Parts: C-alpha cells; sequence; structure tokens
C-alpha cells in the first residue's frame, strides 16, 4: 500500500 | 553520483541446444538511470526482447533485466550491448554458456 | 521469517522533454508486485504478481491517485533540488525514494524506512527511532528544519507503524506458499580447461529462493579465496535466482577441491564434487 499524499514541500 | 554497470549474460536455464530457454541480460550497480540494453544474436539486434521494472539497491544504484525467448545452438552467437552515461564505447557482452 | 514491504520510487528530470519520468515499484520480500510508470501508454499503478489480481478497482484508483500526488511532489522537488545545489548547467537529475517496513518473525517492526537520494547520494532518512531525521548534507538541513517543524515524521510514522504493516500480512496471506516459499537450489560443478599448469572449477546454484545464499570452495577441508571468482547474486527471470563460484586449480589435482552451498532450503549445506 503506497504511502500517504506528502504534506510538506522539499 | 557516477557509477558503471555490471553485466551478466545468461540463461535462465542450463543451457542446451536445440531446447528452448530464456536469454538474460541483467544490468546493475549502475548510476544514473539512462541506460541502453540491446540482445544480438549474430551481431544483429533481437526484436522482441522485455525488461524488469527500473528498481534499485540499499545503495541507491540501479538494476534492470532484460529477456527474451531463444533457442541455443553451437554457432549462434548471442550477446548483450550496453549504452550509458559512464560507458566511452558501446560495451559489448558475449553470452557463455557456462557463465 | 522477517518479511518486507518496500517501495522504490525515482524520478528523473528530462531537459527539453517536457516532464520527468516518474518510476514507483513495490517489493514484498524478493518479489515485485506492483510498479507504476508515468511513461507507460497507461499512467496507473498496476498488479505484476499474479497474486494481485484478486483487489478490487478501488485498490487500484487509490494506489494510482497516492501514485500521481507523489509524482506531482517531486516534479517539484527535482526544481527545488537544482535551486538548493545552485546546478545552472542544466541536466538531467535523479531523485530517489525508499519507503516501507521491515518487521520480524514475530511481527516487530525491525524498521521503518521512509528516505531519498539525490542525484545517487544519500540526501535526508528518516531514523529508526522514527521521530528523528539524518540530512546528508547543508542543503537537506533546510528540509530538515521544514519537515521537523511540519511533524511529517508523526506523519510517516503513522504510516509506517499501521498501514504498511496491515498491507505486509494481507499481501504474504494473498500470495501464501509463492511468498512464502523457499527453493531449494539446484547444484552442480563445471570443469573447464585452462592451460598445462591448471582448470578451471566452476560451481553453480541455481533455481533458489529466497536470493540470500553463500558459496564456499575448499581444498581438503580448508577454505580458498586463493584464485576464486564469484559473481553477484541473479535473477533467473521466473522468481527465482543463481549464483555462481569458479576457482583455478592445478591440472591432475581436481578431485582435491569440493564445493560447498548454504542456502535456507537445504537444511544441511550441500558439498559437491567434480
Amino acid at each position: 500500500f503506497y504511502a500517504p499524499e506528502p504534506i510538506t514541500s522539499l | 553520483i557516477q557509477r558503471t554497470p555490471k553485466i551478466q549474460v545468461y540463461s535462465r536455464h542450463p543451457a542446451e541446444n536445440g531446447k528452448s530457454n530464456f536469454l538474460n541480460c541483467y544490468v546493475s550497480g549502475f548510476h544514473p538511470s539512462d541506460i541502453e540494453v540491446d540482445l544480438l544474436k549474430n551481431g544483429e539486434r533481437i526484436e522482441k526482447v522485455e525488461h524488469s521494472d527500473l528498481s534499485f539497491s540499499k545503495d541507491w544504484s540501479f538494476y534492470l533485466l532484460y529477456y527474451t525467448e531463444f533457442t541455443p545452438t553451437e554457432k549462434d552467437e548471442y550477446a548483450c550491448r550496453v549504452n550509458h552515461v559512464t560507458l566511452s564505447q558501446p560495451k559489448i557482452v558475449k553470452w557463455d554458456r557456462d557463465m | 521469517g522477517p518479511h518486507s514491504l518496500r517501495y522504490f520510487v525515482t524520478a528523473v528530470s528530462r531537459p527539453g522533454l517536457g516532464e520527468p519520468r516518474f518510476i514507483a515499484v513495490g517489493y514484498v520480500d524478493d518479489t515485485q508486485f506492483v510498479r507504476f510508470d508515468s511513461d507507460a501508454d497507461n499512467p496507473r499503478f498496476e498488479p505484476r504478481a499474479p497474486w494481485m489480481e484478486q483487489e478490487g478497482p478501488e485498490y487500484w484508483e487509490e494506489q494510482t491517485q497516492r501514485a500521481k500526488s507523489d509524482e506531482q511532489w517531486f516534479r517539484v522537488s527535482l526544481r527545488t533540488a537544482q535551486r538548493y545545489y545552485n546546478q545552472s548547467k542544466g541536466g538531467s537529475h535523479t531523485f530517489q525514494r525508499m519507503f516501507g517496513c521491515d518487521v520480524g518473525s514475530d511481527w516487530r517492526l525491525l524498521r521503518g524506512y521512509q528516505q531519498f537520494a539525490y542525484d545517487g547520494r544519500d540526501y535526508i532518512a528518516l531514523n529508526e527511532d522514527l521521530k528523528t531525521w539524518t540530512a546528508a548534507d547543508t542543503a537537506a538541513l533546510i528540509t530538515r528544519r521544514k519537515w521537523e517543524q511540519a511533524g511529517d515524521a508523526e506523519y510517516y510514522r503513522a504510516y509506517l507503524e499501521g498501514e504498511c504493516v496491515e498491507w505486509l500480512r494481507r499481501y504474504l496471506e494473498l500470495g501464501n506458499e509463492t511468498l512464502l516459499r523457499t527453493d531449494s537450489p539446484k547444484a552442480h560443478v563445471t570443469y573447464h580447461p585452462r592451460s598445462q599448469v591448471d582448470v578451471t572449477l566452476r560451481c553453480w546454484a541455481l533455481g533458489f529462493y529466497p536470493a540470500d545464499i553463500t558459496l564456499t570452495w575448499q581444498l581438503n577441508g580448508e577454505d580458498l579465496t586463493q584464485d576464486m571468482e564469484l559473481v553477484e547474486t541473479r535473477p533467473a527471470g521466473d522468481g527465482t535466482f543463481q549464483k555462481w563460484a569458479a576457482v583455478v586449480v592445478p591440472l591432475g589435482k581436481e578431485q582435491n577441491y569440493t564445493c560447498h552451498v548454504h542456502h535456507k532450503g537445504l537444511p544441511e549445506p550441500l558439498t559437491l564434487r567434480w
């Protein structure tokens, strides 16, 4: 199961 | 930042002449990911070649497996041609039945 | 035995070709089971194992959406990274991400993974405590500060301790003995003439699973490597692996050497001679 959507930019 | 690919050319099963088998070229430990791999029969490029999905190892270096159906004879020469950013000229590795 | 759910994600910028290439692949132990390729005729998540066809359409749709969100993120992060390092000559650059969970045979979380590399070297990695970050250079200290104040460690902790382990157990249930398999190697020794003074003996191990294996050569009971060649373990293409180890020995003395094969599927190590 893919990780949840990123919440913080690089 | 730049690693040269290890190359292995081999068959899926131990080669016996006149019996169908699978020709493999395994390229590993390279970086960056842009790479060219062709399977050759007597110098000619083999058309129906499949390959695995791009993945990488613990040290972030990439690996790929290219493969095709083949029927080994004694005279037919098989080889793997690899192109890479770290490769000056196209690297050709010949298939050895016992390697 | 211990098990692993891993995702290997690669994003490569392509000067002049517009959008970067985005590839994600998933592995349960030594077995790929899913894939996502932005260049496919079909930018969707799709199965790569024969036991993944029993998941419904909603599974694939959710996986696809998460994938696309990540691709978007990597599209931004490539630009960000070329800014951070002041790369002015343009060119293709690579950003990689590995994430997932390693669990013990008792289903203990041995290791939660959430790490990134840029252009071939480490960029930033979640530590084993799943609370703190390791930043490889000063550019990654920017990111580390950001993720610290934002609370990313908590966010991915929840996933690594929950969803990851859950679905790992699920995949192990679906695949069952195709994953929990143990294929003992088929082993044999070949002989190859070289010169008047020496010849080559090669020890073959074929069709084994999992990939972990060890081959050793001995001379009348004691180990050698004084002239031993050992190739990297390689995929056969059918879900099994191969390896061989060769040695150069004096002519006439071939019958003094033995090969020894060590694998999970071999209760006692194999001892072979030509």
